[PDB]
């Protein structure tokens, strides 16, 4: 690059990712890599673990996207091959299942829990999609026309914040550039081309809503995060849809993401542009928790881990992972620990030599994630058992 | 805010 300082770090990239590589048998219990056709925004893997008799792998599905210059865009539904002849002429086979037309990239994709063959997706337009994908071929059209089994309208702009409500069959929050929060109920009379209009549209934001996620045991209860440094919480049961319940100054720069803790009801966590990570407590939302600190960028993805409590994982335009341990918080280090990091931090995932779009913790078995990067990598890994032991 | 990248085209490896 024509900066010294532009041609070393693009050289350092480089550099830290061939020692990534060898020191791997060190780090992980399992890396696999593959590069899609094109990059995917989007990764959630989908339920379902179909265990073959007799052998050595389990196959696991996960739901992609792409995200194309000129090119036909799809949804994307991929099998991979967990452990429960594998020499190509690397080590468990990574393959496109499904391939379904899509208007656009895919800018979020994720499953209804109630119906895992229902997935919901944003566009870069106004409408939110959703697809049965067991009402369509797992081969695409050529005609590369995009038929949603629902068009679902309120919103003015595209966005990326998407969740289904996991104790309310069919409710389905949006979060837009627009500066809204889009409500339907996908069981609701379609009308015209099977466009459902929203149930109700919060306008409690007055920045781009980045985020929006249920709260996992109160079906009335919803989060959602903006551009605008605030972190509001929404009781459906209120009939004012343009003041929150709590607003919460969160950050001191754009708020991209949040994620409810899966075991304690009250503990919430938010990703900025601040390159933290704020704990929250619902009992008292004026004071926070703690502030995750050591990403060299903005935070765009926070998700808890399904298996363990105190467990969450962060990624970013850093082009790094981090995974991080509630129980550490406040331990004494030695000096020569405290120079890598706070005690909290218990992995760095170097895999990417790109910005990671989107990750999601295999909800089967523990440990292993899934990330998606800009340069069209998608690794499958865990980390190493030593790292979470002992 | 995010901007999306102008994506690439992969052949089997990186971009």
């Amino acid at each position: 690059a024509e900066s010294f300082d532009d041609a070393v770090e693009e050289r350092v990239i480089n550099e830290e990712y061939k020692i990534w590589k060898k020191n791997t048998p060190f780090l992980y219990d399992l890396v696999m890599t593959h590069a899609l056709e094109w990059p995917s925004l989007t990764a959630q893997w989908l339920p379902d673990v179909t265990k073959q008799d007799g052998k050595d792998y389990s196959v696991h599905r996960l739901i992609l996207g792409t995200h194309t210059s000129d090119e036909q865009n799809h949804l994307l539904i991929a099998s991979v091959q967990l452990p429960s002849s594998h020499y190509d002429n690397v080590c468990g086979k990574i393959e496109i299942e499904i391939k379904i037309n899509h208007e656009g990239e895919v800018n979020r994709a994720r499953y209804m829990p109630q119906n895992a063959c229902v997935i919901a997706t944003k566009t870069p337009s106004s409408d939110v999609l959703v697809f049965d994908y067991t009402k369509h071929p797992s081969k695409p059209e050529p005609s590369g026309e995009c038929q949603p089994d629902l068009r679902l309208r309120g919103h003015q702009k595209e966005g990326y914040g998407l969740s289904w409500n996991p104790n309310l069959n069919g409710y389905l929050l949006s979060a837009s550039d627009d500066h809204t929060i889009c409500l339907w109920d996908i069981n609701a009379t379609p009308k015209e081309h099977r466009v459902i209009d929203a149930k109700n549209i919060f306008t409690g934001h007055t920045a781009v809503v980045e985020d929006v996620a249920w709260h996992l045991l109160h079906e009335s209860l919803f989060g959602s995060v903006a551009d605008d440094q605030k972190l509001m919480i929404w009781d459906t049961r209120n009939n004012n849809t343009s003041k929150p319940s709590h607003t919460v100054d969160a950050h001191t720069a754009e708020v991209n993401c949040l994620s409810f803790n899966p075991y304690s009801e009250f503990i919430l966590a938010t990703g900025s542009a601040d390159k933290t990570v704020a704990l929250w407590d619902l009992r008292n939302l004026k004071l926070k928790l703690h502030s995750f600190e050591s990403h060299k960028d903005e935070i765009f993805q926070v998700q808890w881990s399904p298996h363990n409590e105190t467990i969450l994982a962060s990624s970013g335009t850093d082009r790094r992972l981090h995974v991080w341990d509630l129980s550490k918080i406040g331990e004494e280090q030695s000096t020569e620990d405290a120079e890598d990091g706070p005690p909290e931090l218990l992995f760095i995932h170097g895999g990417h030599t790109a910005k990671i779009s989107d990750f999601s913790w295999n909800p089967n078995e523990p440990w292993i994630i899934c990330s998606v990067s800009e340069d069209n990598i998608m690794q499958v890994w865990q980390m190493a058992e030593n790292v979470y032991n002992d | 805010a995010r901007t999306k990248q102008t994506a690439r085209k992969s052949t089997g490896g990186k971009a």
